[PDB]
């Protein structure tokens, strides 16, 4: 069996309330995908190179091109003998309402998911995007004027929301307890270190836990790290 | 009183009845109130209203030809312009112009168009049903 | 659409009862869902025990296919009686049949391993019934599934 | 285990088709040519490995199909041809292509080989040179598009 | 039968009164439309990715691209025999009077709208437009310096009134009223989030409607849903 | 500061061998090497909020 793109409309920002689908009638050949990382660049004078600073990760970029064709040559996969494509302008107008037209309940396009069976972008099975750019191209006409093929040429852009962005960051740091087993070989000042990043405060932790002797310790305690205060 | 559908309005009916018994006249509503709007705008060209020029639709400017490509895309224009400027009440969905076929010479002669609309569940800003329209706003 | 609802309501305990039965005389419930609205809950027949034909759709998917192959076989009546006949009846069925495959409605991840097709003498057909005019085709397919429930397990890996 | 190998000159082609399978002009041909098939390769270099590279498949590609006769004056395959080439209207179809042998067990006519091809359609139709000053015969020349083909197994 | 392209030229900004139309003697090819929609990339500090914001819709190009031939080849489609095209300068002049020079009672040029028999670009069967860019070839000429061939290049923008504008774009909102009937599964303050957003209000709906009980409904039902108030 | 580029390709259509010294054995799973690629190169680190640090080795 032969599987088809997919691309599901949405009008929830959360993705939740489905509107409708369109299901492409020839698969695309190959699409792309593109990524970029920020930086700050400033450098000191009379320096020999230099240690950058991390700004910001942009939104991913997704290229795709395919084709309408109406002239009877094409199969449809539906299993009947004897069919063939022959209907180019309504598929381009459902593709038009679908992903392209304002709704008139939010007043702006709709939010898209793209799915093809099987394929991974990541660690997901779907790209959520909205549509920036499109271009048609008709190069084959009927005698009555009616189109027998258009190229279609789209670009799309990632979307993922406020509350969720900040969940997938699961931004872990001197913010949040943590918890360790001390186990063989394993120091109080090293363990300090190794969770703050600096040994100096080993004796608050000490103090924390109730340890009477510090530096000989048994290898079955946890040891709770409390968070920093907030402002020093 | 508040009813179902009392958004969508009642009026006059097309053409106006006179009943003696009762001593009233016609009066239409929801869904009937409508169909009997279109019958009018279809009906009327667009310099008959005296202060309003821009009301009616020119059909009649395409009788006496053949059912070419290029006459039926006029009519759609047209019908699709007219239905859009003066009916905010409902949504039109396609429509379908055929000639021919009754005696085959007879029905050579005439064009059938037919028109396809559902009713939106919504108010509108351009509907003039009082008194939502003094709030509902233009 | 246009309903606005079931004039009763049936529980899980008694479309237990429904469904499945030592009889196999399976009826088919309509519910109504919180947020959803009333849908058709139930796809077996009157023989609901039984291991091939306890489906609607499979019963339904043979009638269409044997019904397209037996027009498809049509055209093939009254010509002689030998193999250079037999290969074009072999030859328009197995066609209709990738076509079928292609679609997903068969099984497989190869058309060999979907369906087979044969005919020839001393494999259906005898002397006898070639000599009598008759012709003689076997056909196998494997057809999908339809699933009515969703179980669900959780693991645990420490770390 | 075979000893002697098969002759080419004995041959058929069917047309499963809108009714071309039972006329008996439309399995006469003078000359049948064009069934091979091509794998379409990239090639790629590793660094460090300098003995060989690697070939990477790509895609698939078939030949047209050709068929040469002498000409017939009224062929309704002809007619399916040119309405797809004058009104821009085509309907592909089936075809069978057989290599024949005598088989006995008295003797009989039968399939050695055959091969299924799908979905063809005209590509070419053509005609031989008149000439006032040879002796030659009026040959006509299809040619066909289509999708693949398979062996009757 | 054969259908031509037309042009036809108005001087009302509402598509109603015909000053006239050109027909091109040979259909061109191929043309391409183009689409386009603006959004806010504006991002916040060390933050993976983004949710742009939507701005607008911008108006869709047309490119077309065709050819005038005198040279006594290309058959007049008009039915009589031994007729072919050998004027050129009289299409250029009709042409350019028609869509390029200023019109003496409105002071610009007029309103296009281009249709091709059958053709359907989207949910209408014209394109109304201006133009804005042309340019001429000519590149045969007659001994006595008259030409027998030019090749044109146009591109045209979209064109579409404010008043209609608004009403293509009925957008709906909580500032209309809304009504909906109660089907078997329905409660109160699921049917206010799915109109409001927010199930917040029920207590309000219940009022307006006279409802003493509103945790039992009746299936036969009709609410109303009306507006919210302009400014809180 | 110097700057680096790269061009590289993943097959798993079944001709590239697995230089592992097991007979019949060809690359097969484009999607795995995607998936920890991008893991390891590209996505924030939990603890310390940006990408890793990376160290090109021939």
């Amino acid at each position: 069996a032969l599987t088809k793109v997919k691309l599901l409309a949405y009008q929830d920002k959360r993705f939740e309330n489905k509107l409708g689908e369109f299901e492409l009638p020839i698969n695309p050949e190959q699409f792309s995908q593109s990524f970029k990382v920020e930086y700050n660049r400033e450098q000191a004078q009379g320096s020999q190179r230099n240690d950058p600073e991390f700004k910001f990760t942009k939104p991913e970029e997704l290229k795709l091109d395919f084709t309408f064709d109406g002239t009877g040559v094409v199969p449809v996969n539906n299993g009947k003998p004897g069919e063939f494509h022959q209907d180019v302008a309504d598929q381009v107008r459902v593709f038009l309402d679908l992903v392209y037209s304002m709704n008139s309940e939010t007043h702006k396009p709709n939010f898209l998911r793209l799915i093809w069976g099987d394929f991974s972008f990541g660690e997901k099975n779907g790209f959520d995007c909205l549509l920036t750019d499109l271009q048609i191209n008709y190069t084959l006409f009927d005698q009555t004027g009616k189109p027998l093929r258009a190229k279609l040429s789209t670009t799309f852009t990632s979307y993922v929301e406020q509350n969720r962005r900040v969940r997938e960051e699961g931004k872990q740091s001197p913010d949040v307890t943590h918890q360790r087993k001390v186990k063989a070989g394993d120091t109080l000042p090293l363990m300090t270190h190794r969770i703050y990043g600096d040994p100096a405060y080993y004796l608050q932790i000490a103090k924390v836990n109730g340890l009477i002797n510090f530096r000989k310790l048994a290898t079955n305690t946890d040891l709770r790290f409390p968070p920093l205060e907030k402002t020093q | 009183d508040d009813e179902s559908n009392a958004y969508l309005g009642t009026g006059w009916g097309f053409p106006p009845t006179f009943e003696k018994k009762a001593r009233s006249v016609r009066l239409v509503s929801a869904e009937d109130d409508i169909r009997e709007s279109l019958q009018i705008l279809l009906s009327t060209n667009l310099g008959e209203r005296v202060m309003q020029p821009n009301y009616g639709c020119n059909l009649q400017d395409l009788l006496f030809e053949s059912l070419s490509p290029t006459v039926a895309s006029n009519i759609k224009e047209l019908v699709r312009t007219a239905i859009l400027y003066y009916e905010p009440r409902i949504r039109l969905n396609k429509l379908d112009i055929q000639q021919g076929i009754v005696n085959e010479a007879d029905a050579q002669g005439l064009i059938q168009i037919i028109v396809d609309c559902t009713i939106i569940s919504t108010n509108s800003r351009f509907n003039f049903v009082y008194p939502f329209y003094l709030q509902e706003g233009s | 659409s246009s309903v606005i609802k079931p004039v009763l309501k049936i529980t899980n305990e008694q479309q237990n009862n429904l469904n499945v039965h030592p009889t196999g005389k399976s009826i088919n419930a309509i519910r109504a869902f919180t947020g959803k609205g009333t849908l058709i809950w139930g796809a077996r027949t009157l023989a609901g025990n039984d291991n091939e034909w306890r489906y609607v759709s499979v019963r339904r998917f043979f009638n269409m296919a044997e019904e397209s192959i037996k027009k498809g076989s049509e055209p093939f009546v009254f010509e002689p009686n030998d193999a250079n006949t037999w290969t074009k009846v072999k030859a328009m069925i197995e066609n209709f049949l990738t076509l079928q495959w292609r679609a997903g409605a068969l099984a497989g991840a190869k058309p060999e391993q979907a369906f087979y097709v044969k005919i020839g003498l001393n494999e259906t057909m005898t002397a006898l019934d070639i000599l009598e005019g008759r012709m003689i085709v076997e056909i196998g397919m494997a057809v999908v599934r339809p699933a009515e429930f969703i179980i669900l397990k959780f693991s645990h890996k420490m770390q | 285990i075979r000893t002697y190998p098969p002759v080419s000159f004995f041959f058929e082609v069917v047309f499963q088709g809108e009714n071309l399978d039972k006329d008996v002009v439309e399995t006469r041909f003078q000359s049948v040519t064009g069934l091979s098939v091509d794998m379409q390769t990239e090639t790629l270099k590793e660094g460090g490995e300098n003995r060989f590279e690697h070939i990477l498949p790509v895609r698939t590609k078939y030949d047209p199909l050709v068929l040469k006769r002498g000409l017939v004056n009224d062929s309704q395959m002809v007619k399916w041809c040119m309405d797809a080439i004058l009104n821009f209207d085509i309907r592909p179809m089936n075809l069978l292509v057989r290599l024949l042998h005598i088989e006995r067990s008295s003797s009989t006519i039968a399939p050695l080989m055959t091969w299924k091809v799908i979905n063809a359609w005209p590509k070419k139709w053509s005609v031989s040179e008149f000439n006032a000053e040879q002796n030659s015969i009026a040959v006509e020349s299809l040619e066909l598009n289509y999708s693949y083909f398979e062996t009757l197994k």
